[PDB]
């Protein structure tokens, strides 16, 4: 029997660097989600490879 | 639509080179045509006025 732990990121931008990014050619809220999904999906592989 | 735009320029010149310092442009509203350019003046040269 073992309890559940918790993993929590959080980055946030300025709303000066999301106008750009729309201009410079990304897409602001779909790629910070991005951001955040890569990060967290590493971060379990540190969690896994690291606790075999 | 993104920030820290530009705009060009299309400076008319004579001389064999338009980019050497002291070219005078072509089509400018003030000055007038070098009406000697494209005829007499480019077969011989006509000394340049100063002082004395």
């Amino acid at each position: 029997q073992t309890a559940v732990k918790s993993r929590k990121l959080k980055t946030g931008i300025t709303v000066e660097l999301a106008q750009d990014l729309e201009a410079n050619g990304f897409d602001a809220p779909n790629f910070l989600e991005d951001l955040l999904a890569t990060e967290m999906a590493d971060e379990i592989n540190k969690d896994i490879l690291q606790s075999l | 639509n993104s920030p820290t735009g530009q705009v060009f320029a299309l400076r008319a010149v004579y001389g064999k080179d338009p980019v050497a310092a002291g070219a005078k442009e072509a089509f400018h509203p003030m000055y007038g045509p070098d009406a000697m350019f494209s005829g007499q003046g480019a077969a011989k040269k006509f000394p340049a006025l100063a002082a004395s």
